[PDB]
């Protein structure tokens, strides 16, 4: 029984039907807004003996509406940096850049100049090291000591001062122990933006001694340890 | 009776089965 | 000769009892004519399981 | 947790007989397969897994295939008193020999038989859940030996893939002979095993002979003797799977130990307390005393001098009454002399292993019992002068194209004599350019 | 015939990779400066929102 | 508040057997039917299963159908075949072949009408009917085709009412079918719009939790069918047994399903321990609380990790506080807040029952509507394209007299149920 | 305060094994699990180290991994093995092969999941967690390459915790293994960047202990753990009994550390005598200070006379006087000030707890942070110049998939680690 048929045999006032059927109607459309998979259509260079048929077979044969809503609180805390949003995590780190100008350099048995950027971050950081070591030492810092910008993680205090991060979190959920244990999916000693790593399927291995996993092509076939180790590219993040 | 020979013949095929080297190669 | 077990440090001195306690021993199959030293692996491998 | 043996033609199959015996009378089953267990489930071993296979009827089968192109030697296991023992498909026979031809083994005969080998491997490999290599006997000097083991190696490198395969080979000696055309087959064979083995163990009958002599006091020695010190060393080798001790060694340690670059391959073998009875009278066996008699040139089992070259790696397998201690303090001593001599690059020269099961006496043997022994596997530079005497051997012949007829007839280019002796001299240059102490900038 | 390489050749006895990198710094100069430079920290939590503040 | 069960096809008559075993000893009755019981608790709410005969006898209210009586001779074999009413078993003369088309449009409709016959009969003699509970399973013949057809009668006949499936579809990796594909796409075409609240399990799943929770040396599918049947007869227990916090099948769906389509749920079961560990161990509701939670204590094959959790319920049996109860299940809301949807503000309801399951002091049974079950249906639904594609086998669906536009229809309703499980898994920053 | 245990590989199964029974015999735990103890003080601690399982048992709070079973077994078999719970032992198939990239990425990321749910499941059980400790030799393979994996697992999930590791480095005199450079040289390269606090121990000095103070005729392994597993008793003992000046971990390393790479320690312990000489001298604090700073006595092969104490700590077990603690640490401040850094105006922190172990009545455990660990790792280095020069093993790790600049890295960080030490060794006040 169709859904309108209930609707019109119930109990129900006018008011409420007309309510529940326009609910119903712009669920329909919303779900028809949505990215989606195609259906699938047979192919058109399709062989012969598909087509045909058997005098055995044959005698056998009979024949909008989501609206958002985001409160703002009054005070709330700050949650993102500059710093943090120039940053990516799939790309090299400086460190690893540095690494690999001074690999170059050894390599070829000389020096190299460095590559000179125009990023505002760099020259902030590099006024900030200055002022840092003129107050520490009277003597102003040289090239080869200022080369410890790119060693260092950078960030903003509360009020505007520039600091460094002695020692970063990890970028996804993580423990803070006090009185109370806590999870924090964001804290001000993460260096790079928030974000959920992937995991390996729990069942991924046969329920049983058996060397067999689930192969990486697709969701059906299975595969070993012939030639190459399917344990290991498991992972995925959805 | 049918039943009592069911389970007469159950009963012993897990008697039979309960040892796993016999379940493998008896 | 060809059937007496030789006396070790790891099987103790057989006149006396006396027995020292080392890493790497495995349980005991108690049948005549066997190595106690024979490989013991029924905790970790439980053979012909499913 | 299972290694399946492989025995090919004459000298593989007789030591195989003596390995089997070994094999067996040391784990305990009997000549007709039987073992008797402990009636309670979860009180029971599994040492003999290694090797054997049990039946449902409680029968115990060995894990090897036995492969001969004539009939007699097989026939002779059929008939021997190990009948009941192996199982009927793994005793495979041909018509004819390959008559000496490396040729004929590998084109014309041991392409029809090689097949049924693949068929029964696989079905063997298809009953295992932790094959970690396979072990290989044969001699390079026959045909059938040469032509069939390069063929089969070749085929299992391609289906098996990653698996190891570990050779032992009765290489040709350097002046006992037994058949004129042993250089021929020799070099052919090298070319094969150079790409398709991750260790090989090279023997030489006439060292097997001296050390039988020497140490042993045998007048007149013979076949089954030396096939008993292989069978001995073999066991030794298998030992650290197969019984507790101290220090484990997974024969994946023993290639990551003993191979430097994937050519440098090709090791010696010796096996310490080879002493007769009236010795062990008046002969103290200490841990100290069996390493420094490992490193006597003596004790080898391969015709060669190793103060010619440079050790690279050595793997020493104490089984036996040793204390860790006693190894270190030895292993010290033998790093003072001055006779001892590793490449530059290699400062920490040494693999050490240590088993609680001391080695199995048997009925017949020559051996004496004894409470400990030590077996060393290791690579040195001087094998590059045992090939160098096989290849003057080729040379002398191939001058004169003494008998090339015969391998063009049965369907070989010429051209492939030449391929393998450019071969052998690229092997002879990498054993030499590895083997050179340090660098200069120019 | 089999034509199979499986092995790679051996290195010369001249060929050798960069090694022996070495950064120089003065340690203690720097480990001052960052120490000067740091930003504090605290495991406590933060403290809460009053649900009047809402907008 | 009375229940009727439907048990269809081998699986089903199975699984019902292992239920009726289990339900049987909780309430204290002899496999003849007397009662033998030692508390007063149990009689109060014996109605809620059995219907009571003259002269002391309680017999079970429950119709077994198949399509081959081989299944019907083995229950009415087994050890308490005997509790059920003759009359209550209806049987045709020929298999359904492994063929969906057989089973719900030629042998299904000479049947039905003496199944709907039989459901009736013993409806209106109950004097109030909770929902209906119907097991088998979607990879076969008889079981999807027969039971998706009685499903929509019942739906007809009874709207007003709850129903409830529990349902085992075929592995990727273990299967016993060539066709499963067509089967299963048509099956679960046909719940998502007939049924208000279906679980699904693997088998796969199941022997999971046998060989690594339980070690069990050699599991037969009556372990298999006891797992099922411990859920099963957990879900209903407050409605049977006082407690401190009632709960209904009803109040579960109601809390469970924020829009009607998204009626798809996993299962749990916490006190899965094998005999040799259970000496090191003691139970308590952290305990129960982490194993319920733990991917490898669920009955499916998808894993929640790659989705995140709308709504959970857990139903507690045992004397225990209800602090713990309220605190670990705050702790676990708090713990994992990234895997719980974010525009509801608390996604748990608890429960607590007095009366635990026989031999266990207390238990706990989870259930739970997660967005990962979308990986289920998507890897059915592209078995079922590759195999459409080139009309694999077609002809035998087409031959007992099928649309290829029925296909198309399931096909395209499977997919937008997996595109909207797809859209709340998934973050959305802006 | 809970302290979770880590146990790798062999040498850590066997250490483990040895520290276990030390434990249980402190708190006299029967090897059945049952309290069997005769004063409340031992009672009143208790949960620090063990669980408790029902009906009187306790069980361990340790997690065991290797990568072939061989060791588990003999755990398992040894006479304390039962306590153990059977679900906490790990393994895997096949073996490390020596090999650091193959225990690292191969069989690593395959098994590492599951002991990162163990460890889960043990932190979360605690009401408060302390730091964990682990026990592995640098020089192995699965030991290695699992156990900084897991460090850096643990390290990203506890960043406000304690991570404290005892490690076993490779003899530059008695190696078992011709590859142990390149697995030293990584590891260290993974711990100096993820440790808070790491103590070393070499095999070499373990025997000079015992022949030269113990005068044993024939040491064993178990000797060696059995000294190992004192000093891990030891240096927890302050966090679970009373005392006139209690002492804790995260006090010890606030003490300790002055800068955060600067957090390599020298380990030793101070009651040892050969059973001829036990009859001729008793305890007193005089004897156990001049043997704590005695070289014969600790357990490195570098030795305090080539290099320089930034900052030391001890712990004493017994009733005494404080006044004796404080003046032999004045004593001796002033007495050797050429051995102590002097920009720090005072190096020796000192503790006293009052329940010594069973049968003596009085020890110490000392702890020192000294610039001459530096010789160690430029030792290795030198091992590993020659072998990598060469490029004499390197296909195999090339073959499991590691660039030759990874060597390059872990060279370079263990150089920087020297130069470090070396600088602050000749640093001046000006
Ligand atoms: N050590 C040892 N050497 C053997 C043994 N049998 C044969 N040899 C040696 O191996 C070489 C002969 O190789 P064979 O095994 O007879 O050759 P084949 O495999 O039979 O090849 P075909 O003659 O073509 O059948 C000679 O150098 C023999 O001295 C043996 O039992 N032990
Ligand atoms: N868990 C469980 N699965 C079963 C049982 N019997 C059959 N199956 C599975 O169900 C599928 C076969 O479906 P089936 O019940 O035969 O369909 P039917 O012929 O319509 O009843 C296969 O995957 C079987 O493994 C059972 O008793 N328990
Ligand atoms: N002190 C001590 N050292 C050990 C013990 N067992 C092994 N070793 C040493 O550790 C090194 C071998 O490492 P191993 O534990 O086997 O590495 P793994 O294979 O990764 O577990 C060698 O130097 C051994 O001497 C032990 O019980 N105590
Ligand atoms: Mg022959």
């Amino acid at each position: 029984s169709t859904i309108y048929n209930a609707v019109d045999a119930s109990t129900l006032n006018d008011r409420c039907r007309t309510d529940l059927l326009d609910t119903v109607a712009q669920l329909g459309r919303h779900c028809e807004t949505l990215p989606k998979k195609a259906v699938t259509t047979a192919d058109a260079p399709l062989p012969s003996c598909t087509f045909n048929t058997t005098v055995s077979r044959s005698q056998k044969e009979i024949n909008t509406y989501f609206k958002d809503h985001k409160p703002k609180f009054h005070g709330a805390l700050r949650t993102q940096d500059c710093f943090r949003d120039t940053r990516d995590i799939t790309q090299l780190s400086s460190k690893e850049k540095d690494f690999v100008h001074r690999y170059a350099e050894a390599k070829m048995k000389k020096s190299i100049p460095r590559e000179e950027s125009d990023d505002v971050a760099k020259k902030v950081a590099t006024e900030a090291y200055t002022e840092a070591f003129r107050k520490f030492k009277g003597r102003d810092p040289t090239e080869k000591e200022l080369l410890e910008v790119e060693r260092l993680y950078f960030a903003y205090a509360d009020d505007g001062a520039v600091g460094v991060v002695q020692k970063p979190h990890f970028h996804g959920p993580h423990m803070h122990v006090s009185i109370c244990n806590r999870k924090y999916v964001t804290c001000p000693n993460q260096v790079y933006r928030a974000s959920l790593p992937a995991v390996r399927n729990a069942r991924s291995r046969f329920p049983g001694p058996i060397p067999v996993w689930t192969s990486t092509k697709n969701l059906h076939a299975v595969a070993s340890n012939d030639t190459y180790r399917p344990g290991v590219h498991n992972v995925s993040k959805f | 009776t049918t039943r009592e020979k069911k389970r007469l013949f159950m009963m012993q095929r897990a008697e039979r089965l309960k040892d796993p080297k016999m379940r493998h190669m008896g | 000769y060809l059937s007496d077990e030789p006396i070790t440090l790891y099987t103790g001195n057989p006149e006396t009892g006396c027995t020292m306690t080392v890493h790497g021993k495995t349980p005991v199959e108690p049948v005549e004519g066997r190595s106690r030293f024979g490989r013991h692996t029924y905790f970790t491998e439980r053979k012909y399981c499913l | 947790r299972e290694a399946i043996c492989i025995h090919i033609g004459q000298a593989g199959c007789q030591v195989g007989n003596a390995c089997w015996e070994l094999f067996c009378l040391e784990h305990g089953i009997q000549p007709d397969g039987a073992m008797p267990s402990d009636k309670t489930i979860g009180v029971e071993d599994d040492a003999f897994n290694t090797f054997f296979s049990e039946t449902g009827a409680g029968k115990h089968v060995p894990r090897a295939v036995f492969l001969d192109l004539e009939p007699t030697v097989v026939d002779e296991v059929r008939t021997g008193t190990y009948r009941q023992l192996f199982h009927p498909e793994q005793l495979i026979s041909g018509k004819e020999d390959a008559a000496n031809n490396y040729a004929r083994g590998h084109y014309t005969i041991g392409k029809e038989i090689v097949d049924l080998c693949l068929d029964r491997i696989r079905k063997l490999a298809d009953n295992c859940t932790g094959l970690q290599g396979f072990l290989v006997y044969h001699a390079v000097g026959g045909g059938t030996g040469s032509g069939l083991g390069a063929l089969l190696l070749e085929r299992l490198s391609v289906d098996y893939g990653k698996k190891s395969k570990l050779g032992y080979t009765v290489y040709p000696s350097p002046q006992v002979s037994t058949a004129v055309v042993e250089p021929y087959n020799s070099v052919l064979s090298t070319h094969s095993l150079l790409e398709h083995t991750d260790v090989a163990a090279m023997l030489d009958n006439e060292a097997i002979y001296d050390l039988t002599r020497r140490n042993l006091d045998i007048e007149r020695p013979t076949y089954t003797n030396l096939n008993r010190l292989i069978g001995q060393v073999v066991s030794s080798l298998t030992a650290s799977l197969r019984f507790d001790g101290a220090l484990n060694v997974d024969l994946t340690e023993f290639q990551t130990n003993l191979v430097p670059y994937p050519r440098i391959h090709f090791v010696l073998t010796s096996y310490a307390p080879v002493i007769s009875a009236e010795k062990a009278y008046h002969e103290q066996l200490s841990v100290s005393e069996i390493s420094n008699a490992v490193f006597e040139p003596a004790s080898m089992m391969t015709k060669c001098d190793p103060r010619h070259g440079k050790y690279m790696a050595c793997c020493l397998m104490y089984r036996g009454d040793v204390v860790p201690k006693d190894v270190n303090a030895a292993v010290a001593t033998i790093k003072t002399k001055r006779t001892i001599q590793f490449v530059d690059w290699s400062p920490t020269g040494f693999k050490c292993g240590i088993n609680y099961q001391p080695p199995t006496v048997v009925p017949g043997g020559d051996l004496a019992k004894v409470q400990r022994a030590v077996c060393m596997i290791a690579n040195s530079t001087a094998i590059a002068e045992v090939f160098a005497r096989i290849d003057h051997k080729f040379d002398l012949m191939y001058s004169k194209r003494a008998f090339v007829h015969w391998y063009v007839g049965e369907g070989m280019e010429e051209g492939e004599f030449s391929e393998a002796r450019e071969d052998l001299a690229a092997l002879e240059k990498d054993y030499e350019e590895v083997g050179a102490e340090s660098a200069d900038m120019d | 015939k089999d034509a199979s390489k499986r092995k790679d050749d051996v290195p010369n006895r001249y060929d050798k990779p960069v090694m022996g990198v070495k950064t120089e710094k003065n340690y203690v100069v720097a480990n001052a400066v960052e120490n000067v430079l740091a930003l504090p920290t605290k495991c406590i939590p933060t403290p809460m929102n009053r649900a009047v503040d809402r907008a | 508040r009375e229940i009727v069960c439907v048990q269809a096809g081998q699986c089903g008559n199975q699984i019902g057997s292992k239920f009726w075993e289990v339900i049987s000893d909780e309430h204290g009755v002899d496999p003849t039917g007397t009662y033998q019981g030692d508390s007063d608790l149990q009689l109060e709410r014996i109605n809620v299963y059995f219907d009571e005969a003259t002269g002391g006898r309680y017999v079970p209210r429950s119709v077994l159908i198949d399509l081959e009586p081989g299944t019907m001779d083995s229950v009415r074999a087994g050890p308490y075949g005997q509790i059920f009413r003759p009359d209550n078993f209806i049987f045709g003369q020929s298999g359904a072949g492994n063929n969906w088309a057989k089973g719900h449009y030629t042998e299904g409709a000479e049947l039905i009408d003496s199944v709907l016959d039989v459901c009736c009969k013993e409806a209106e003699s109950c004097d109030c009917l909770q929902g209906f509970q119907i097991c088998h399973s979607l990879g076969g013949g008889t079981g999807s085709g027969m039971g998706t057809l009685l499903i929509s009668k019942l739906r007809e006949q009874y709207p007003d009412r709850i129903m409830m499936t529990f349902s085992i579809i075929p592995s990727p990796k273990v299967s016993d079918t060539v066709v499963e594909p067509y089967n299963t796409t048509l099956s679960v075409h046909q719940l998502v719009e007939n049924s208000d609240e279906s679980m699904c399990i693997d088998n796969e799943a199941l022997y999971d939790i046998c060989f690594r929770t339980l070690k069990l040396t050699t599991p037969t599918f009556g372990d298999l069918n006891h797992l099922v049947s411990a859920v099963v007869s957990g879900v209903t227990c407050c409605l049977r047994f006082p407690g401190q916090l009632n709960s209904d099948l009803r109040k579960l769906a109601v809390n469970l399903v924020p829009f009607p389509r998204l009626h798809f749920f996993m299962m749990g079961f916490a006190p899965l321990t094998s005999r040799g560990s259970q000496q090191y161990r003691g139970l308590s509701v952290p305990e129960l609380t982490q194993q319920m939670f733990d991917a490898k204590n669920m009955m499916q094959a998808a894993d929640p990790r790659h989705g995140r959790y709308l709504t959970a319920s857990a139903l507690f049996r045992g004397r225990m506080s209800t602090k713990e109860v309220d605190e670990q299940m705050l702790n676990v809301q708090n713990k994992n807040s990234s895997y719980f949807i974010e525009w509801i503000p608390n996604n748990i309801k608890s429960s607590v029952c007095d009366i635990p399951p026989k031999g266990l002091k207390m238990a706990v049974t989870f259930i739970g509507n997660n967005t990962c079950i979308q990986e289920m249906f998507r890897r059915v639904g592209e078995q079922f394209t590759l195999m459409f594609r080139r009309k694999a086998f077609l002809h035998w669906y087409t031959g007992e007299g099928m649309d290829e536009m029925e296909f198309t229809e399931a096909e395209s309703n499977m997919n937008d149920l997996v595109s909207e499980y797809q859209q709340y898994q998934d973050a959305t920053i802006e």
